[PDB]
């Protein structure tokens, strides 16, 4: 039996939130509080339900649970105003309310003098940032403002934490610099304040945070030089500062730090030569300098980082060849040096071979117009993730991917590649994305891609590669750019679009139950679209246009309860454009240049 | 075509 | 599309998904454009959300009305139950509202005959209840209208873009009435 204030706190608190958990639907009708789902007393001392679906908003009457020290109700869907008096708890230690629909702003008085934690992240407080917490709240470990709609400056009075060790103010809408105070905080280990729209140029006194580990200062507008504090950081381990303005070089002291485990500092403005004392950098594992403006040929000392495993170095202004040197980058998993004029695929071929653990290769928009190596020796046991698109390379299908048995994801789109497709792309038991559009292929269409193994059992289970760079695709090159994290975020996907080829649509790729984008368009391909396709259930995209298809649509093809984009439009066939289905969602412009009959569009006689 | 930037 | 995102991330969550079609549905990301079954346009704005015969069950959100540009939204063939969210009737730039075969509940919201793009209306084969909202005659562009297997009641309307349809669009109610149907009204 719980003590009749709290036993009444918690009732009214419940009456305003549904549903009821396990739990609590004795409410009403009981004093045994203490075993209720959350409760736990010793008085009721903590409350926690977060992700219990709890719909509502916060009762007043949480504010008289006055020997409280955890409450917890993160991740639920709990609307409207923080209530006066949760901020007069006296015994209240950790407070956390993110992952909510919170709103309203924070009051200019709050006295919580055992508090520990303070959790606001994700919800849409408003207005200026709850910095005069300090004041009352000297114990305060960690300040979690993320994702909320706080804007003003980034205001003075952090400093004021003594204690503080997070602070997280990522994802709002800040303006100004970095408030001169916050460079008091001797203990502070984790300072987010990124994805704001912070200015000027990024003090010398963070040299005064010693503790820092994890510094994430990426997308504002920071300018400047990158201030050569990294010396007087012995503990730094992640920096982060991708989208801003910075500019000149990789100061001496980030380039000798020994404890740095990722750098990120892509799509900046950095400039001249290059260089990292990868003697010194021996934690090293993860670099992003991609987008920026740093030129010469790639630094040849790279694999002398001995636990260098995600390089990215894509649209500096490098040139030549990729350094003989990289035949030692024993830990290299992911490298991608898109759109960097780099020269002799031959040689960067016969070179990255040697890096037997590399998993994911884009070399996009290089080489341009060179011969893919059609050598048999070449030999990429680990190879998951292939991108060599856009480089206008001439050859044919290269027969020493055959090999890379675990190969995942190939892209080798827009080159001038000639030849048949070889009926060994079809012998991929991991191969769910297929790029081969916008080149020179002739011939049939391999069968063998009808059986490809990934494509028709949904249970076939591979690990995903994971580099620490982004994806992006682009169809064409007006079409703004998609961004894809995870390998496994693009979709299953056959692309043999715009080649020159020839023979009829396989009916066994019927089977094929787990395919997404189908894309033959601007072939030669001739026959009837047969019945069958109807068996690709998870077809989102189907482009068959541009052919010499004879015969009518399928009129299975309605079955198709996914499929979005559709086209046989510029073929020969003939017949009444099957209706209803997915069908009338489809344009004009799909089924045009036919001899198709409508009933609303295409009229006949 | 996919990149990386 | 943030927002866009986000409204769609509720409407993962309220609904119910055994084979996990929405699993793709990640809301960390800038705009839901990668989204398996979401189709954007050039300018990354939602307008169409494709989840027909994909075993969905819940129930749909207010949220769904964030999305300005929706022109397609088919979600024929599941499980889901629940009202019509009138909200829906922003949604103005609709051209198909495809929720047959499922079980909603309630009346069809008269709010409606705001999607004055609207070709496409078929909510036949679920429990709406209630009268048909005159509104709906207002709507020019109306082609396909499927209100049978309904439990729906009232004189139907036979004036603006209702003198296109026929009985086979309005049978099966509980108690429809006029010329289109089989009683007449009293
Ligand atoms: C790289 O940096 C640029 C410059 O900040 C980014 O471009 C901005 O993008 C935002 C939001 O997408 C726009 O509102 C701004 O107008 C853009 N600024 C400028 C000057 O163009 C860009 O998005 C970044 N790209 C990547 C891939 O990180
Ligand atoms: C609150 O509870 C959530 C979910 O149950 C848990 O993940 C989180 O760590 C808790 N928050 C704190 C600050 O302990
Ligand atoms: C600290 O507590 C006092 C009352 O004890 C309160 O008036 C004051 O506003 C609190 N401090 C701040 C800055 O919130
Ligand atoms: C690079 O690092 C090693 C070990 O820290 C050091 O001994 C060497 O002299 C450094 N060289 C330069 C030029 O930074
Ligand atoms: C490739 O780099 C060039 C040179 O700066 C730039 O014009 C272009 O936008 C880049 N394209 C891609 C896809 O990265
Ligand atoms: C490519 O590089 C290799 C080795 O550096 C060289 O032998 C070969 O001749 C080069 N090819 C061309 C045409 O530059
Ligand atoms: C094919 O690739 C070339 C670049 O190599 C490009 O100019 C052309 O537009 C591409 N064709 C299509 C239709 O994608
Ligand atoms: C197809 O291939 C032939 C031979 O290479 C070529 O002449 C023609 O221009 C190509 N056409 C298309 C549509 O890609
Ligand atoms: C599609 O066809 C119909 C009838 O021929 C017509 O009313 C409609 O405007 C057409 N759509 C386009 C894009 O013009
Ligand atoms: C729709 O409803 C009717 C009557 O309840 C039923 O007989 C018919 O089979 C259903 N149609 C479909 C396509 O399921």
């Amino acid at each position: 039996r719980c003590h009749p204030h709290d036993l009444e706190a918690l009732r009214d608190f419940i009456a305003h939130l549904e549903p009821k958990p396990d739990g609590w639907i004795n409410s009403s009708s009981s004093t045994d509080c203490c075993n209720w789902t959350g409760i736990t007393c010793n008085r009721v001392i903590r409350l926690e339900l977060g992700n219990k679906k709890l719909s509502g908003k916060l009762s007043e009457s949480l504010g008289k649970l006055d020997e409280i020290r955890v409450l917890n109700l993160s991740r639920n869907f709990i609307k409207d105003s923080i209530p006066l008096s949760i901020f007069n708890l006296k015994n209240l230690q950790t407070l956390d309310l993110s992952s909510n629909d919170l709103s309203g702003g924070i009051p200019t008085s709050i006295n919580l003098p055992a508090l520990q934690s303070f959790d606001l992240s994700s919800n849409k407080f408003n207005g200026s940032l709850p910095s005069h917490i300090c004041h009352n709240s000297t114990q305060i470990r960690v300040v979690k403002l993320a994702v909320n709609y706080f804007a003003g400056n980034f205001t003075s009075g952090f400093g004021k934490c003594v204690l503080l060790e997070h602070l997280c103010l990522g994802m709002n809408d800040l303006t100004g610099n970095i408030p001169e105070d916050l460079f008091h905080l001797k203990r502070l280990n984790l300072l987010g304040i990124q994805e704001n729209r912070l200015s000027g140029s990024l003090s010398r006194e963070i040299r005064n945070l010693s503790s820092l580990v994890r510094l994430d200062v990426s997308w504002n507008l920071f300018s400047g030089e990158i201030p050569d504090v990294f010396d007087e950081l012995p503990q730094l381990k992640f920096f982060l500062g991708q989208t801003n303005g910075f500019i000149g070089g990789i100061p001496k002291s980030l380039a000798n730090s020994p404890s740095l485990n990722l750098l990120n500092l892509r799509n900046n403005s950095l400039s001249g030569r290059l260089m990292l004392n990868c003697t010194a950098m021996i934690a090293l594992n993860s670099l992003d300098l991609g987008t920026n403006r740093f030129n010469g040929r790639l630094p040849e000392n790279l694999p002398d980082c001995k636990r260098l495993k995600n390089v990215n170095l894509a649209r500096n202004t490098f040139h030549g060849q990729v350094p003989e040197s990289f035949k030692n980058f024993e830990s290299l998993s992911y490298f991608s040096l898109s759109n960097s004029s780099l020269a002799n695929i031959s040689s960067a071929l016969g070179i990255l071979q040697h890096c037997k653990n590399l998993t994911t290769l884009v070399l996009t928009l290089n080489f341009h117009g060179e011969a893919l190596p059609d050598d048999s020796s070449l030999h990429f046991e680990k190879l998951k993730v292939l991108v060599v698109a856009n480089c206008r390379l001439t050859g044919s299908m290269p027969r020493w991917l055959s090999s890379s048995n675990e190969l995942q994801l190939l892209d080798l789109s827009w080159n001038r590649l000639t030849g048949a497709i070889p009926s060994w792309i079809g012998d991929f038991k991991a191969l769910f994305y297929l790029d081969l559009s916008n080149n020179s292929f002739t011939g049939e269409i391999p069968k063998s891609l009808t059986k490809l193994e990934s494509l028709t059992s949904r249970n076939i289970s591979v690990n995903e590669p994971s580099p620490d760079f982004p994806f992006f695709m682009k169809r064409n090159e007006s079409a703004r750019a998609l961004q894809y994290n995870q390998i496994f975020g693009f979709p299953p996907t056959i692309e043999l679009g715009h080649n020159n080829l020839s023979g009829p649509i396989w009916e066994e790729f019927g089977n094929l139950k787990k395919l997404h984008v189908f894309d033959l368009k601007w072939n030669a391909l001739s026959g009837s679209i047969p019945s069958s396709l109807s068996g690709m259930t998870s077809l989102e995209a189907l482009d068959l246009s541009n052919n010499r298809l004879s015969g009518s649509i399928p009129v299975s093809l309605q079955q198709l309860s996914f499929l979005s984009k559709f086209s046989v439009a510029y073929n020969n066939l003939s017949g009444v454009i099957p209706s209803g289905g997915q069908f009338q969602t489809f344009p004009n412009s799909s089924f045009e240049s036919n001899h198709l009959c409508g009933e609303h569009r295409f009229p006949c006689s | 075509y996919i990149y990386t930037q | 599309a943030n927002l866009e995102g986000d409204a769609l991330h509720t409407l993962r969550v309220t609904l119910v998904d055994p084979n996990n079609v929405l699993q793709s549905w990640d809301p960390t990301l800038v705009n839901p454009c990668t989204w398996f079954h979401v189709t954007c346009n050039n300018e990354n704005s939602v307008i169409r959300v494709d989840l027909g015969n994909a075993e969905l069950s819940g129930h749909l959100v207010p949220e769904l009305g964030v999305l300005k540009n929706l022109q397609y939204l088919e979600l024929y063939s599941n499980n889901i139950t629940g009202p019509i969210p009138s909200n829906l009737g922003d949604l103005t730039n609709l051209v198909s509202l495809d929720l047959y075969l499922n079980s909603f509940s309630g009346p069809i919201p008269e709010s409606l005959g705001k999607l004055s793009k609207l070709r496409f209306l078929r909510l036949n084969n679920n429990s709406l209840t209630g009268s048909i909202p005159m509104s709906l005659t207002q709507i020019t562009t109306l082609q396909v209208l499927d209100l049978s297997n309904n439990r729906l009641s009232g004189s139907v309307p036979d004036n603006g873009s209702f003198s296109l349809f026929t009985p086979i669009s309005f049978a099966n109610n509980l108690d429809l009435c006029g010329p289109v149907t089989s009683h007449p009204c009293p």
